[PDB]
Parts: structure tokens; sequence; C-alpha cells
């Protein structure tokens, strides 16, 4: 109802927004390929009361005019593509990604998502798919009987039979890129999708027009570090309970206002 | 004060960080051992920044 | 560090005398080639024949 009551309110909101922000960086730090996230603000308008730099006089201008703030305003929540660290997970099908890009995959209803996740499986029809049922989209396939899947520094992946004395080349695991990564939205099940924000993709093999490497037998972990979050949590508890005080300040004013 | 003690907080990790990787790269033969070195920064004067 | 890998050495043994006649040494470079049952070809240096 007064002025310093909703910006204290604007600033409580902030500082909501800025602490489910921490927790949910918290929450998934063991996450595979999990790129944290940071809320960025930025004050709200001013009421100007005196015009600054005003012709106060024939010749006299204030040197500052009378502004009142209005609040702040969290303009967004962006992610930060970072490179995550590598760990030695010792599988023949796991793969990581070093530098940048994405893996596409396709969506059930047939537009096109991208990952960096790495836990690639196979389903029953022996088609490469990720953990959650999606198939990347060049489609490549692993026959039966096969004894050992190698998958190069570059895009190349080839499989080994019982014979033959020769490996067999399958497909090509071109990434794809953008330029804007941070402008991607992203969704459920550890995916992104293209937006207007981030430029059109463009594919490319890996070690090519800056695009990553892959490693097999390797998985990225999440780029969040345990150490400053805890000291994140102290400074947003105390600037919340910095608010509310203001907020109960507020109050009492009022009260012994209308008290007469 | 926090600002002058995170930064403070990040320095150490780091120079432990640099430890620990100097300390697991032993028995690897093209290695060469690494340090890190800082500097403080005042703004003006009287006033530190970390 | 990320290990790359185990590589083996592929000096010559020492050819002892054991006697019999089933048993064969190479003092150079060479692999015996081997075949399964399934048809599958195998090398090898294992001296032991019967």
């Amino acid at each position: 109802m007064i002025s310093s009551l909703w910006i204290a309110k604007t600033g409580l909101d902030a500082q909501q927004t800025n602490m489910d922000v921490i927790a949910n960086n918290l929450a998934n730090v063991s996450t595979n390929g999990f790129k944290r996230q940071r809320a960025v603000f930025e004050d709200l308008l001013y009421q100007t009361i005196r015009q600054p730099g005003a012709q106060s006089s024939e010749q006299t201008t204030l040197p500052s005019g009378l502004q009142i703030g209005t609040g702040v305003r969290p303009v967004a929540t962006e992610r930060l593509h970072s490179q995550g660290n590598l760990s030695q997970t010792n599988n023949s099908k796991d793969v990581a990604i070093k530098g940048q890009g994405f893996f596409q995959v396709m969506l059930p209803d047939g537009t096109s998502a991208y990952t960096r996740d790495g836990s690639f499986q196979v389903d029953q029809n022996g088609q490469l798919v990720t953990a959650g049922g999606f198939q990347v989209q060049p489609a490549i396939t692993i026959p039966a009987n096969a004894l050992s899947i190698t998958i190069g520094r570059d895009g190349v992946v080839s499989v080994t039979q019982q014979g033959q004395a020769a490996p067999v080349q399958v497909g090509q695991l071109n990434l794809t890129t953008f330029m804007n990564d941070t402008g991607l939205e992203s969704i459920g099940e550890n995916l992104y999708i293209e937006t207007q924000s981030s430029g059109a993709p463009n594919e490319s093999t890996p070690g090519l027009n800056g695009a990553g490497l892959l490693y097999q037998g390797y998985v990225e972990t999440s780029n969040v570090n345990v150490a400053e979050e805890l000291v994140n949590m102290i400074q947003v508890q105390r600037a919340y309970e910095i608010n509310s005080k203001a907020v109960s300040t507020t109050d009492q004013m009022l009260q012994k206002l209308t008290q007469l | 004060s926090f600002s002058q003690a995170v930064s403070g907080l990040n320095a150490a990790a780091t120079n432990l960080d640099v430890i620990g990787n100097n300390i697991a790269n032993s028995a690897t033969y093209g290695f060469k051992s690494g340090t890190a070195s800082f500097a403080d920064m005042f703004a003006g004067s009287k006033v530190g920044l970390g | 560090v990320k290990v790359a890998g185990i590589t083996q050495d592929f000096t010559d043994g020492t050819t002892t005398n054991t006697g019999r006649g089933l048993d064969v040494a190479i003092s150079q470079n060479g692999f015996f080639r081997l075949v399964d049952s399934n048809g599958s070809v195998f090398y090898s240096r294992n001296g032991q024949f019967k």
C-alpha cells in the first residue's frame, strides 16, 4: 500500500528467486553433463520528483535531481555453458564431448532436440538411443552379434563382429553448434531445443570449425562447485532477513502513524 | 566483508587444486610440475578488493 | 591423469632346454599362427605342443 512496502516486496521476491536458483543448482550436483544456471537482476524505473540537470534560474542548474527508485526486477536466469570435468566410467558405449557442440536427438513428435549427455544405450531393435527412449537423429544402428563398438576421436564409429578380421564402419556422429549456446531454452530430461535467441544450428564433424572432440569411455560431470554455493546461501539468507526487517520497520512506522 | 573473504577463499581453493594436480600426475613421463601465483588488487588507496 | 592403456614388452626370453621334441623357441621377431574350432585366427608364442 506504500512505496517502501512495495519496494521491499520486490526485493523479497528477487531474493526468493535467487535462493530457488541456488537450491536447484545444488540439487543436481551429480547429474552428468549438467550446466548450472545463474540469476541476473536489474533495477526498475525511477520516479523523478525534480528533473536532474534542471534549469533552476537564468543560469544555475541543479547538479543533481531528486529520483526515487521503484525496486529490482530479475531480468534473466541464464545457463553457464562452461566445460564440465570428465571421469573414467569405463563403458564401451559412453562418450564425452570436449569443447563445444551438442548431440542431436529426435523427439517422438518429430522435431529435433540437442543434448550434452553421453550415456548412450541400445534399443531393442539395435538403434543407438539415449537414456529416455530418444534416438539420435543420424540414425546409427548397432547390428547384432557385435563384439566391440569403438568410437574414434572424430565422428567415425566402427563395430567388430565375430569374424572378418577387420572393423566395419557404421556411421558418423556429426555434432551441431549454435552461435549463442546461452539462448537455448532447457526442457525436461536433460535436453535443449533451438529458439530464436540462438542462431540456426550448424552441423559438423568433430574437430572442425571449433567443434569439440569425442572421447569414448568417459562421462562429463556437472559444472557445479559446492564450495561457493554455501557462501552464496549465507549471503542470500542475510539479504532476505534484511528485507524482512525492512518490511517490519515499514509496518511499525505505519502503525505508529495510524495509532492517532 | 564477504567480497574480500570470498576472493581469498577462491584463491586458496585454486592453490589447493594445483597441488592436487601436481600430486596426481606423478609418474607421468613428459610432465612438468606447475605452481600458481597470486597478486593483490587495490582500487585506489586504503581500499582492498581481495 | 588419464591412463593411456597398457603397453606390452616383446623382448626375447631365455630358451631353457627342457628336453622333449614338441617345443620350439624363436630368437627374433615372429608369432606362431593358430586357429580355433570356430575358425577364428589367434597369434601366440607358446612353445607347448602335443
